RNA sequence: GAAACAUCUCAGUAUCGGGAGGAACAGAAAACGCAACGUGAUGUCGUUAGUAACCGCGAGUGAACGCGAUACAGCCCAAAC
RNA sequence: GACUCGUACGGUCACUGAAUCCUGCCCAGUGCAGGUAUCUGAACACCUCGUACAAGAGGACGAAGGACCUGUCAACGGCGG
RNA sequence: AGCUUUACUGCAGGCUGUCGCUGAGGACUCUCACUCCGGGAGGAGGACACCGAUAGCCGGGC
């Protein structure tokens, strides 16, 4: 047959790709040399369009002008501070180590100085649980438990912009609006109504898939589809 | 609208152009590739042995 | 007596073992963080160089080239094969690494002409193998008995056509009897059955 | 059918009858070196492996009788033309 | 083609990549093995021979030594000192 | 290398197709997933036989997989005499 | 010819054992290769992974 949908992505053709040209600021963390020092000053509020939710335009005494992951409340004029031994506020950033447990973190570390990468999406927030002299356990957003380098630093309180999933999408328009801002095809054609050749649950004189839709791991791409070694269906049960 | 006659209309674009390095109207001023003599694309000038019979 | 060479020699007998096998495990690394081609002013084993041809002179030049380990870099067949032209996991090249070097080498070295090479190790996943050079326009080479005879025009391009050592044995030439029937005078004049 | 276990009969050998004793034979197992051994890992390849790519067939209703004939005497053995049979049972 | 077809065949062909010359390549035996008290670098031509060898031992595929000719031509390093 | 200047309030893969009242029963087969005493399970290394070596024969060990067991149908589907 | 599948035969791809890279003191410690993070100092990981080779299973994705 011809290449399944899943296979015309990876060729990274426009389509596929997310219009990063149009985005504003990689978002990480900074590289204070040391000490805690550096500190700096919210100057404006921007709207991230890779992330549909706000993000501080902030400058330092360096003088050093950067986007920052903007955690809830957080405004002009309000001075936010980064390093070792920065405060323990909303908004400052330090190793998890110095941060006391209990309290909501969102743009945490993987590896120390990586930048951040967990809990940074629309509200979501993590959760700093345990400390030692190695491991810093971190109770990430999709529940997990994350066992962290207390070196890795991160941010106090939920990310901004928390809540948007509530309200409906409504109509499809505002659907469109939303997916072009991502790196995403959208509107999405079901495979069983395709033809054989396109899917392989395409086909049928009625529409459904051809044989079960839990697949094994070890499918080929261009055969992976429908359930992904799914360890379970249904609601029932 | 067909894909004829009515479709024929819209062609004012222009593509192939005298070449500079082989003289034919064959240089693609979109690519800036001739397809006559590869000038754009290689340095030794295009040619392969499927423009003649084999044994020939 | 034993030449001092004869030591340089004996040493690679075993690349593996004593002080050599240590030399390598060190060396590499600075190598695994060199490029693809390297010219270097002195040949890693010197009996082997000057042996295949080697000369501390002008004119004469050398360098070390690492390759990937390993069967043909293949892609699979995008249209119609019967099962024996579907290979691709077990299928490899008709060139041996060592040629692949002596030629990514010559090709750095526009110039020059490919005298010899012979082989310095090999890691996990590449080998390296250093390449005797020679410029052919130089008057300390076309004067020098022992090696003039590479100015020749016919001496042109030698690596590509096979006409190096390691790509006269490459061409199933090493028997002279039982066994090159198929092989000389040449590969293309037997219709490419060796 | 059922069959004695020893008889007497002709022995090509002696060229006289003597008691022969019968039995069936029992496969020999292979070495795995003979010349169509070696041809198999010799033209096998990728892809179809022609004659060698194929599997056993399968078999008649009823199987041919496969004895030996073992002379009492000069204790050599012979073999005879066969004849189907379901089953043989010895006597003896 | 095998009166299907997969090995085999078409064929190392068509075609593709890289490169030399006026011709290229080969070449002075870790050869041959008419087994010899024998031949003596290499191409090529004739023959050896549709022989030996290969092969769903199917269809098909297929040399070499030697011999008669052509032309002949033998040398240089590494190392020891 | 795309997703990704992205990080589970994410994005990938599928099914159904606004709202409203609802969505029963079935894990035997097939699929997927988890487990597993025992059974089965290749190659290298290892032992025995073999061969002055080798081919080869046998053994011990045992991975994923399977047998066997469990979960799962808003998973393929079923819902009779 | 396109298409399908528990048709025949194979080929990618995935999982898995083994060998090489590969080192020190049937479960175990370590650092020095190799890997990733850090601008760097340095951190994490570590003879695993990656990669090359091979073997078994799955394997209309082709
Ligand atoms: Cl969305
Ligand atoms: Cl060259
Ligand atoms: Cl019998
Ligand atoms: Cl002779
Ligand atoms: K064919
Ligand atoms: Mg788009
Ligand atoms: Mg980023
Ligand atoms: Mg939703
Ligand atoms: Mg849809
Ligand atoms: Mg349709
Ligand atoms: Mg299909
Ligand atoms: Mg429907
Ligand atoms: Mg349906
Ligand atoms: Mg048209
Ligand atoms: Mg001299
Ligand atoms: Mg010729
Ligand atoms: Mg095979
Ligand atoms: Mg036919
Ligand atoms: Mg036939
Ligand atoms: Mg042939
Ligand atoms: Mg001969
Ligand atoms: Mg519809
Ligand atoms: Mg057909
Ligand atoms: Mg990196
Ligand atoms: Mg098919
Ligand atoms: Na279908
Ligand atoms: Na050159
Ligand atoms: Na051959
Ligand atoms: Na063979
Ligand atoms: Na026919
Ligand atoms: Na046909
Ligand atoms: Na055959
Ligand atoms: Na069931
Ligand atoms: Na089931
Ligand atoms: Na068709």
């Amino acid at each position: 047959g011809r290449r399944i949908q899943g296979q015309r992505r990876g060729r990274g053709t426009s389509t596929f790709r997310a219009p990063s040209h149009r985005y504003k600021a990689d978002l990480e963390h900074r590289k204070v040399e040391d000490g805690d020092v550096i500190a700096g000053t919210v100057v404006d509020i921007e709207h991230d369009p890779a992330r549909s939710a706000p993000v501080a335009a902030v400058e330092f005494e360096d003088g050093d002008r950067r986007l920052i992951l903007a955690p809830e409340g957080v405004g002009v004029g309000d001075e936010l501070q980064v390093g070792v031994s920065a405060e323990i506020a909303p908004g400052n950033t330090l190793p998890l180590a110095e941060i006391p447990e209990g309290v909501p973190v969102c743009n945490v570390e993987s590896s120390p100085g990586d930048g951040g990468k967990f809990a940074r999406a629309s509200g979501v927030n993590a959760q700093l649980l345990t400390h030692d002299r190695n491991v810093a356990v971190v109770k990430l957003p999709s529940g997990e438990m994350k066992r962290l380098d207390p070196q890795c630093r991160a941010t106090i309180g939920v990310v901004a912009g928390g809540g948007r999933t509530d309200k409906p999408f409504v109509k499809a328009g505002n659907k469109h609006h939303k997916m072009k801002a991502r790196g995403t095809k959208w509107p999405n054609v079901r495979g069983v109504a395709m033809n054989a050749v396109d899917h392989p649950f395409g086909g049928g004189g009625r529409q459904h898939p051809g044989k079960p839709k839990s697949i094994s791991r070890n499918a080929p791409p261009g055969r992976k589809v429908g359930d992904i070694a799914s360890k379970r269906t249904g609601r029932g049960g | 609208t067909g894909a004829g006659t009515p479709s024929q209309g819209k062609k004012n674009t222009t593509t192939h152009t005298k070449c500079r390095r082989c003289g034919e109207k064959s240089y693609h001023t979109k690519k800036k590739v001739c397809s006559s003599c590869g000038f754009g694309k290689s340095a030794k000038r295009r040619d392969y042995e499927w423009q003649s019979k084999a044994g020939e | 007596a034993r030449s001092a060479y004869s030591y340089i020699r004996d040493a690679w007998e075993n690349p593996g073992d004593g002080q050599l096998a240590e030399l390598q495990w060190q060396r590499q690394q600075e190598w695994r963080n060199e490029g693809a081609v390297e010219r270097i002013e002195r040949p890693t084993r010197l009996d082997k160089a000057r042996s295949q041809g080697y000369k501390a002179k002008q004119g004469v030049i050398v360098a070390r080239v690492s390759v990937r380990k390993g069967s043909a870099r293949k892609r699979r067949h995008k249209a119609g094969r019967r099962s024996k032209r579907q290979g691709v996991t077990r299928i490899t090249r008709r060139k041996d690494i060592q040629r692949v070097a002596e030629e990514r080498a010559s090709r750095t070295f526009p110039n020059l002409r490919v005298l010899n090479s012979y082989s310095v190790g090999q890691d996990g996943r590449q080998k390296w193998h250093e390449v005797i050079l020679i410029d052919p326009n130089h008057p300390a080479i076309q004067n020098d008995d022992d090696l003039s005879w590479i100015c020749a025009d016919d001496q042109a391009d030698r690596v590509f056509r096979g006409l190096t050592g390691a790509g006269r044995r490459n061409r199933g030439l090493s028997g002279k009897g039982k066994g090159s029937e198929k092989t000389r005078p040449s590969l293309r004049s037997n219709g490419g059955k060796g | 059918m059922q069959m004695p276990r020893r008889f007497n009969t002709y022995c090509p050998h002696c060229n006289e009858h003597q008691e022969h004793e019968v039995e069936k034979v029992r496969s020999g197992r292979q070495t795995g070196m003979k010349w169509i051994d070696r041809q198999r890992e010799r033209n096998s390849g990728i892809g179809n492996d022609g004659k060698f790519s194929k599997v056993p067939g399968g078999d008649k209703p009823t199987k041919k009788t496969d004895l030996k004939y073992r002379c009492g005497e000069c204790g050599k053995a012979h073999l005879r033309e066969g004849w189907r049979a379901g089953r043989l049972e010895f006597q003896e």
